[PDB]
């Protein structure tokens, strides 16, 4: 699991792999890492997936009594004060590894939370196994207050780049991006391999198994 | 929780609750036993069936356990109540002891149950009384009314409900000893004791024996009617 | 029936069971105290009901504190209820920020406590109305008054007991405020005696205390040798 | 009409009217007192009367006007005891909005968990309605000054020029009058509109001792109180 | 109408005075202290003949050498009983000796007037007990016979008359009772005044006698022994 | 505070309860609905109080209220506590699969019931239920009941009855048209209507102030289907021939 | 806490207190949904006594959910208490089931909250009649709650003052066949007959929901529909 | 008429009408009496008698060591508030480890009894108590009174008659400071003939004195040890 983001000058983007490996097996390539938290704010996902999935929708029901009480738009740092309280909680019982990001009336912020509850603010971040090359791309090439498409090309050259390397990301590529009027979430942005086309055929004719009993029962 | 005063002390010593849980029982269905020999026979009275009902759901006479059984008369659903709880408590003497119960472990607790809701905070008293019938080890008859105040009495013969003092009446003239030595005997004279309330004729009646060998079977109405053709 | 519950508000608008515990300070015997530049003198008249007490009992000048004393009038009852209250929260303010309680603190934490029994009817509103005073540094000289409602009001002067607005009016001119501690102690006992009825009421006992640069901050009794100086001068202006 | 316990204890009444919320309107006529407030547009001000009946009183110490938040003051009219009860709350609802939420918390969300506490008065009998009305001023990133008020009866709604007090009913007319020129007198002199208000209905015109004024601005959103020789220079201006 | 605690302008408490008048309506109980023993008798009252007597017994073991007499409302006495049956293992809990008579009441009387309305007890009295108690035993200091008030006084009485009899029989009581009488004449003389008090005819049947000695345990007369002392009177 | 309590636990000089006493006028002013039972299945009626055009209905049905897959009921009084008794009936069937793993008698579930209505008629200081509800369902042993349960808990067997408004003169009305045994799915059909409408002001109904549900077993396992309003309006002619011929 | 029921049965057996509760109704701001085809349509009235008050902060049509949204004819901070609540019971269905929640849903579980506070003791009935729409399955929706908790389905109906002269208008002209553009026009009609003043684009708060979810109209949008 | 019913009603006058309700069953009771001299301290306690055959009464308790305690009024929260001083007593030889002060004693005793008084449904101690100790500051007599609020008296006494006797103590009240171990009782007995009726007298039987003192520890006296003290009369 690979996932990073970045500040640019309207807005922030976030990425993540699809690939989700149980043990040093593969289980899920269409997974998605980025989570839908507000509108105008997402959030991503690293470490036990069930943990960050159930944890996502706990702050994202007190973010729907927030935005419509106050009939406002929500904050990046006010579901980051969230989230490192409940995990505080639990004193680094749950594995949970976010990313959260967003762009709110003062601007476009992008955090770092760790299981343990330490929060981070940095223009640019990255979590889960994969954090280590994807951070080696965001030392070299970032510049500060970059176009859009300028940042569309650094983060998935990261992601990539820890794609290429480590081995619990892959099979495609997930970005985000939120400005502080449009937004694009494009799912399948770039697929880095593909499956190549079977040669033989392993088809069998009709009839070839062998069945015991059979029952057939109509419905409506 | 509910915490009030409901029973509570009157001038001249009364407990209004508990008179007035009376008044619930002495208003209902009229339950006669007698103690026998080798035989207890126990029977109710039923207001009306009229074709429409199920006469089972309708019995008042229940099980507690294959020893004892008892009946209830005025309020039912009190006695609901009661009956499921008891019966939990025939196991746990079987549980302990080993052993099962008698007709007097059964009323204590029951008289147990009746003190501590015409005394503690937010219970209203139960205003109901049954009529214990059972068996020891031994086989002795005994019977052990239940009183509403939580007390318990122990009598040969004894009536429950509407005309509980008329039907005493009829009893104490009545009762020999060659009453409880013949099963016939036995039985009629309940039959007769509960004949003399009702003046529709018929049988209004449920009448179940309870014996030792072979223990308690409900009786067919026809069978309590071959013994009404010979007392009539 | 608005009268009987703790909870109702009368067409009026006015909370009867308040006003009917307020009347247990007017039916109280007087205590006073005078706020002055380096402290604040508190003063007890003690009602002697029979001469078997012994001396200094129904004692009604309690110490809350190391700067912070205590006054009461009213029923007594719960005059000592509201004692180890105020003990409660002076335990609690120095064991958490470690400080010396200032009088302006305190006086919002009872001030709630005694508002909260005002709010249900499943308790009875506290009538009692007691004096607290502090001087510190910062501070200065501090008296405050907690009433039976729960409201607490700054005083340069306390006037309280079966004789409140009478007792006022010698407190109406007294310019205190250009004199110092041991010098309030015959302004004191001068109010109070003026004040005694000698009809109902028989003889009484005076209790003094206060604090200031004198105690250095401690709140102890008057000594009977500045006591006895009320009677010597006081006592003499009676005629 | 009261049928039965209608009118000792909180129920409906038969036509549904609640008659201890109606007995909680005439808890601040007790006060005697008056409270005006008017927003501006880059300023707010709150001008209401500290009636000092005693030489005795520490006039520093006897006040209507509390600091709530940094940005957020209040101002209180009825009983001192139902008064002080809300402060420590509204501190309490501020500053778990500071810590989980974890910001400022605008006078729009807390005037609004404030009547989510006093409609628990109104159902229980067992506890009853609060006769202190509140009155928030304080400076928000978009909507500006935000003056809203709660009632016994638990309304939050918002309002523009407020009133309060015994006087709350005719110092309105003076207020209302004022739909015809722009947005009822909104200067940065807006101090002077609500000094007028007091002094207008009861023909007084308080001294510089006998007024006490919050305000917060644009420039200085936090709540100040200002001297009595700052409220002398208002003054002399009419 | 009022609450489970109201004094009035005595500040008796109410709920105690209706208690005792309770008690007024119950069979009547006579025990006398001598120094051989102390003995017991109360009527049982048998409505009708069809009741069975043997089944019951206001007159109850408690410990070895301690007996128990109740009067008044048996439904709360059939607690007690069952709660000093405890109390006396609950000396044995401890200090490994016969529980003294003088901590059996006292420590029974300890659960009287414990009751309340408001936030007392998930569960618990809502009115006080209604039943008189004699209790009576022989320890290291002798014979002794205790009455318990249902405000909870405990008093030691020699002779003590309870029940609906108890106004009349208390002065009977002075003249008949002695130093110098024996267990067998304090027998006798019990049941001459339970017999003229006693609406029916007194026999063996409807009475309940029970003796405690210092060297027999509690110990009951059936039917046999108890028509002996019919015979004498 | 005992002087605003009104005291609903506490008995009567006659030896009654206050609340349970109003609570039979409760049900008795609520709708009418009847249920008989017949050797082929049981079925139900129930008169809708509500005739305004306007009012849709969602799911179905309206007081039906099916309990589980193998018994529905029907409920008479107040709807809110008609609501609450089918949320907790819901629960305890269902208990009964968790505990159990077969089909629920009908026995065994209005026990429970009956049991927990009737604590409140007990302790708590709380006003009892208002609703005089009715049973259908199918069972292994005794096969299809009919249960009537009151507002104090007492519930009894009935082959045929009637609870809500002018249950008194429909039960006397039951008793001279029921035969005990002779009772199919079709022929208990048509007779419910001929009470039906003596007991309704108007003379014939529009088949949308009734609704009539069928249960009965199929093919080893009980079906529940609620009768359309053509079947039930095409079986209502059926009784509006009989009335012609018979006069 | 008083433990025993505020709320008892009559000698006649209907509850007196919810009887009385349904006058608290009659008095408050009337609300007039409509049940269109396409969608639903809400209109109601915002009463403000003078022009000192602030129409920019207090809503009578709030969103619930996305989808689902309240109005309300009764007392305003009784209304408060059940906004807290639908909002919390929906998300006890989004943070299970991840889906949205139908309206015959969420109104049943607020038919239980009505009644918890009729007869449980301490506590009074709520004097709010909710009306509740949403938009699930491709249907409309439009619900009445009744103070007793028994729900109503309802096409139009007509709440607050006149609620019963509110059905006259009602039962005289309505179609199914309208659509959301269609049941705007007859929503504002309703309210129109007796308003007892002059109706502004203050005066009346107008929401929708359909396929494109709930929402309310900004007082600029409502004036193109106060021509006629 | 509403007003007697309930413990928090405030009267119009401002009073508690429920502590003026809970002194009458102080007031009207057995009498006993105390007393305290520079280095001891002695008080006398009354045993009513009911009948001539039963025991009087028990007027006083062991409480510890260094202090004891006479109760009058009912004797259930007597015990109650006794069984408080029993454990608080205890806790002293816990926390404290050494002789708790009287003057302490009678704060957590005050404590005790102001909670069921601001309450709804609690009943406020109708227990009149009268407390004797020692310690370093000497002896001490303290009076409880039902209501919360605590005394401090060179002498009092609680009962029937109380101003008759009272009347005694403001004659010799001089007199205390100086006294030994006969003339302490000298004027304690006197005392209480003097609430006794003009048809009764004090005897050995009825009286009960407990003693506490510098070198004497707290020691109930029976009517066997007290005849060495009524030779004075």
């Amino acid at each position: 699991t690979t996932i990073a983001g970045v500040v640019y000058k309207d807005g922030i983007v976030l990425g993540a792999d699809t690939r989700a490996t149980e043990g040093m097996v593969v289980a899920d390539k269409n997974c998605s890492k980025i989570h839908f938290i507000s509108p105008n704010i997402y959030c991503c996902g690293a470490g036990t997936a069930a943990d960050t999935d159930m944890t996502t929708q706990l702050i994202s029901s007190n973010l729907e009594l927030h935005s419509l009480s106050t009939g406002r738009l929500p904050r990046v740092v006010t579901a980051n004060r969230m989230l490192k309280q409940m995990l505080f909680r639990y004193q680094g019982y749950i594995g949970a590894a976010l990313v959260l990001g967003g762009v709110d009336v003062t601007g476009p912020h992008l955090y770092s939370i760790y299981p343990h509850g330490s929060t981070d603010k940095l223009p640019y971040v990255t979590m889960g196994s994969g954090s280590l090359a994807a951070m080696a791309v965001f030392e070299d090439k970032f510049r500060p207050d970059m176009e859009e498409e300028e940042a569309k090309n650094l983060v998935s050259e990261a992601i990539a780049a820890g794609i290429f390397n480590d081995l619990g990301s892959g099979s495609n590529i997930d970005l985000c991006v939120i400005s502080k009027n449009k937004l694009d979430f494009l799912r399948p942005y770039t697929v880095p391999n593909k499956k190549g086309t079977r040669l033989g055929r392993y088809r069998c004719e009709k009839g070839t198994t062998a069945v015991l009993t059979e029952k057939i029962t109509p419905l409506e | 929780s509910y915490d009030r005063a409901i029973t509570v002390f009157s001038p001249d010593g009364h407990l209004f609750q508990v008179e007035y849980a009376q008044e619930a029982v002495k208003k209902g269905s009229t339950a006669v036993g007698v103690r026998g020999r080798d035989i207890v026979v126990l029977g109710v009275e039923k207001k009306s069936v009229a074709k429409l009902q199920d006469e089972r759901t309708v019995r008042k006479i229940c099980a507690l356990d294959d020893n004892v059984c008892m009946a209830f008369a005025g309020l039912t659903a009190d006695a609901r109540i009661v009956i499921n709880r008891a019966r939990v408590e025939c196991q746990s003497h079987r549980l302990t002891v080993e052993d099962p119960v008698t007709v007097e472990y059964i009323t204590r607790y029951i008289a147990s149950l009746k003190q501590r809701y015409t005394q503690s905070n937010g219970r209203r008293p139960f205003g109901i009384s049954a009529l214990i019938v059972g068996f020891d080890f031994d086989g002795t008859p005994r019977l052990y009314q239940t009183d509403p105040s939580g007390t318990y009495h122990a009598w040969k013969a004894n009536a429950i409900g509407r005309g509980a003092k008329s039907v005493r009446e009829f009893l104490e003239k009545n009762y020999t000893d060659e009453a409880i030595e013949t099963d016939d005997l036995t039985i009629k004279l309940v039959i007769k004791a509960l004949l003399e309330v009702v003046q529709s004729g018929g049988k209004n009646i449920e009448l179940a024996v309870m014996r030792r060998d072979q223990s308690l079977k409900i009786l067919n109405p026809e069978e309590i009617e071959k013994y009404v053709a010979e007392i009539e | 029936g608005y009268d009987l519950s703790a909870s109702t508000f009368s067409p009026d608008g006015r909370v009867f069971q308040v006003e009917y515990a307020m009347k247990a300070v007017e039916n109280s015997s007087t205590a006073i105290g005078i706020r002055c530049k380096d402290g604040v003198v508190f003063g007890v008249e003690k009602l002697v009901l029979s001469k078997l007490y012994e001396e200094g009992s129904n004692k009604r000048l309690f110490n809350v504190d190391r700067h912070v004393g205590m006054a009461v009038a009213g029923l007594l009852a719960d005059a000592r209820s509201l004692a180890d209250i105020a003990r409660e929260e002076a335990s609690n303010f120095r064991s958490n920020f470690g400080y010396n309680i200032p009088l302006k603190h305190l006086a919002d934490r009872v001030a709630m406590y005694v508002h909260a029994y005002t709010l249900y009817s499943a308790v009875r509103p506290f009538g009692c109305s007691f004096m607290l005073g502090s001087y510190s540094v910062n501070d200065g000289a501090q008296l405050y008054m907690i009433d039976p409602s729960g409201v607490s009001y700054g005083y340069w002067g306390c006037a309280i007991g079966k004789a409140r607005q009478a007792a006022k009016t010698e407190i109406e001119k007294l310019q205190m405020k250009e004199m110092t501690c041991r010098d309030i102690v015959k302004e004191v006992a001068k109010i109070i005696y003026i004040v005694h009825d000698e009809v109902k009421d028989k003889a009484f006992e005076l209790e003094l205390s206060w604090v200031g640069e004198l105690t250095n901050g401690r709140h102890e009794i008057v000594p009977k040798d500045i006591r006895e100086e009320a009677e010597k001068y006081a006592k003499e202006s009676l005629k | 009409s009261s049928a039965g316990f209608d009118r000792h204890i909180t129920i409906f009444s038969p036509e549904g009217r609640l008659y201890q919320v109606e007995y909680a309107f005439k808890a601040i006529n007790q006060g005697g007192l008056t409270s005006v407030a008017v927003r501006g547009k880059d300023c707010a001000v709150i001008v209401t009367q500290k009636k000092v009946p005693d030489k005795l009183l520490d006039s520093s110490t006897v006040t209507h006007l509390f600091k709530i938040t940094e940005n957020i003051g209040c101002v209180m009219t009825g009983m001192t005891a139902d008064s002080r009860s809300q402060v420590q709350r509204a501190r309490y609802e501020a500053a778990n909005w500071k810590y989980k939420y974890g910001y400022e918390i605008p006078v729009d969300m807390l005037c609004k968990r404030i009547a989510d506490i006093s409609q628990v008065y109104t159902q229980n009998a067992e506890m009853r309605p609060l006769g202190c009305c509140m009155i928030l001023i304080g400076i928000d990133e978009e909507q500006g000054p935000q003056v809203y008020k709660c009632d016994p009866a638990g309304y939050y709604c918002g309002f523009k020029a407020t009133a309060a007090g015994v006087k709350q009913t005719e110092s309105t007319s003076f207020l209302e009058k004022k739909v015809k020129k722009k947005f009822d007198w909104t200067f940065e002199q807006t101090v002077e509109t609500a000094i007028t208000c007091l002094s207008t209905v009861l023909s007084i015109d308080f001294k510089p001792s006998e007024i006490e004024v919050g305000v917060v601005t644009v420039e200085n959103p936090k709540f100040r109180i200002l001297t009595e020789a700052e409220i002398d220079a208002h003054l002399v201006a009419l | 109408d009022r609450g489970v605690n109201t004094f009035s302008p005595e500040g008796r408490l109410f709920q105690v005075e209706y208690a005792i008048e309770a008690i007024k309506l119950g069979s009547t109980a006579i025990g006398i202290q001598t120094s051989e023993g102390v003995c017991l008798a109360v009527e049982k009252r048998i409505t009708s003949p069809l009741m069975e007597p043997s089944s019951i017994e206001k007159i109850v073991e408690i410990d070895a050498h301690i007996g128990c007499a109740m009067s008044g409302l048996i439904a709360d006495a059939k607690t007690l009983i069952d709660k000093a049956r405890v109390e006396t293992q609950n000396h044995w809990f401890t200090y490994n000796e016969t529980m003294t008579v003088e901590s059996v009441t006292q420590a029974v009387s300890n659960l009287a007037l414990q009751f309340g309305e408001e936030d007392a007890d998930p569960g618990a009295m809502s009115r006080p007990f209604g039943v008189a108690l004699l209790f009576g035993g022989v320890d290291e200091k002798g014979p002794q016979l205790f009455h318990m008030d249902p405000s909870g006084t405990f008093v030691q009485c020699d002779a003590r008359a309870i029940g609906s009899a108890s106004e009349g029989a208390q002065s009977s009581l002075q003249e008949v009772y002695h130093k110098s009488m024996t267990l067998k004449e304090a027998i006798k003389s019990s049941l001459i005044i339970l017999k003229q008090v006693m609406e029916e005819k007194l026999n063996a049947t409807n009475i309940e006698l029970a003796t405690v000695q210092p060297g027999q345990n509690f110990h009951m007369f059936t039917k046999e022994e108890l028509e002996e002392v019919i015979k004498d009177i | 505070s005992r002087r605003y309590d009104s005291r609903t636990t506490i008995f009567s000089p006659e030896g009654r309860l206050y609340q349970v006493e109003y609570a039979m006028e409760a049900i008795g002013h609520a709708g009418t609905c009847l249920g008989i039972l017949a050797n082929d299945g049981v079925l139900l009626a129930a008169e809708r109080r509500n005739i305004h055009k306007l009012l849709d209905e969602v799911f179905f049905s309206e007081k039906i209220y099916k309990l589980n897959e193998d018994m529905a009921c029907s409920v008479a009084g107040i709807t809110s506590d008609a609501n609450v008794l089918t949320n907790e009936l819901r629960l305890i069937a269902q208990r009964y699969l968790l505990q159990y793993q077969e089909p629920i008698p009908c026995e065994q579930l209005v026990t429970a019931l009956c049991d927990i209505k009737q604590a409140y008629t007990q302790f708590g200081g709380k006003r009892p239920f208002g609703v005089s509800l009715l049973y259908i369902g199918w069972d292994k042993h005794y096969g299809f009941q009919l249960y009537q349960s009151d507002p104090s808990g007492n519930y009894g067997g009935w082959k045929a009855t009637c609870i809500g408004n002018n249950s008194a003169a429909a039960v006397s009305m039951l008793k001279q048209d029921y035969k005990e045994g002779e009772m199919t799915l079709k022929s208990a059909l048509a007779l419910a209507i001929k009470v039906l409408n003596k007991t309704m002001d108007v003379s014939k109904l529009s088949a949308e102030k009734v609704e009539i549900a069928t249960l009965t077993r199929e093919n080893g396992k009980t079906v529940i289907r609620v009768l359309k309003q053509k079947e039930v309006e095409q079986l209502i002619k059926k009784h509006e021939e009989e009335e012609a011929k018979a006069e | 806490g008083y433990s025993f029921s505020l709320t008892t049965f009559s000698p006649s057996g209907k509850l007196v207190q919810i009887e009385y509760a349904l006058a608290a109704v009659a008095g408050g701001a009337p609300s007039v949904g409509i049940k269109a085809a396409n969608g639903v349509v809400l209109a109601t009235e915002k009463k403000q006594k003078s022009i000192l008050y602030d129409e920019r902060s207090v809503h009578k049509v709030e969103p619930i959910t996305k989808h689902i949204g309240l109005v309300y004819s009764g007392m305003g901070p009784d209304y408060r208490v059940l906004v807290h609540r639908a909002r919390k019971l929906a998300q006890q269905y989004y943070l299970v089931y991840q889906e949205p929640i139908p309206t015959a849903q969420l109104v049943q579980r607020v038919a239980s909250v009505m009644q918890e506070y009729t007869q449980s003791g301490g506590v009074r009935p709520f004097g709010v009649s909710l009306l509740i729409c949403g938009w699930n399955e491709g249907r409309p929706y439009l619900f009445q709650s009744d103070p007793s908790g028994a729900y109503f389905a309802w096409k139009a109906t007509a709440m607050g003052k006149n609620y019963v002269n509110g059905k006259t208008f009602l039962e005289k002209r309505y179609n199914e066949d309208l659509e959301l553009e269609d049941a705007i026009h007859t929503a504002i009609l309703t309210l129109k007959e007796s308003f007892e003043g002059q109706m502004t684009e203050d005066n009346i708060e107008v929401g929708i929901c359909n396929e494109a979810g709930f929402r309310r109209l900004t007082p600029t949008e409502v004036k193109d529909y106060l021509a006629a | 008429n509403q007003y007697d019913n309930d413990v928090t009603v405030w009267s119009p006058q401002g009073r508690i009408h429920q502590i003026e309700y809970a002194m009458e069953a102080v007031k009207q009771g057995s009498a006993t009496v105390g007393l305290k001299s520079k280095t001891h301290a002695v008080l006398v306690a009354l045993k009513r008698a009911q009948s001539e055959l039963a025991a009087h009464q028990k007027k006083i308790l062991h409480v510890d060591n260094h202090i004891g305690i006479s109760i009058a009024g009912l004797t259930a929260d007597a015990r109650l508030l006794c069984n408080f001083m029993r454990q608080e007593c205890l806790d002293s030889r816990f926390v404290f480890d050494r002789p708790l002060p009287v003057s302490r004693l009678v704060s957590l005793i005050g404590s005790k009894t102001q909670i069921p008084t601001q309450r709804y449904g609690r009943r406020p101690y109708g227990v009149g108590l009268l407390i004797a100790g020692y310690d370093d500051m000497g002896p001490h007599i303290f009076q409880t009174c039902p209501s919360a609020n605590y005394f401090d008296c060179r002498a009092m006494s609680i009962g029937a008659r109380s101003q008759s006797a009272r009347t005694y103590l403001e004659r010799h009240m001089s007199e205390f400071m100086e006294c030994n171990l006969n003339e302490l009782v000298k004027h304690g007995l006197r005392a209480l003939r003097e609430t006794l009726p003009a048809e009764q007298d004090l005897t050995t039987k009825n009286v009960s004195i407990g003693i506490v003192g510098k070198d004497l520890e707290f020691t109930i006296y029976d009517d066997d040890d007290v005849s060495p003290f009524l030779e004075g009369l």
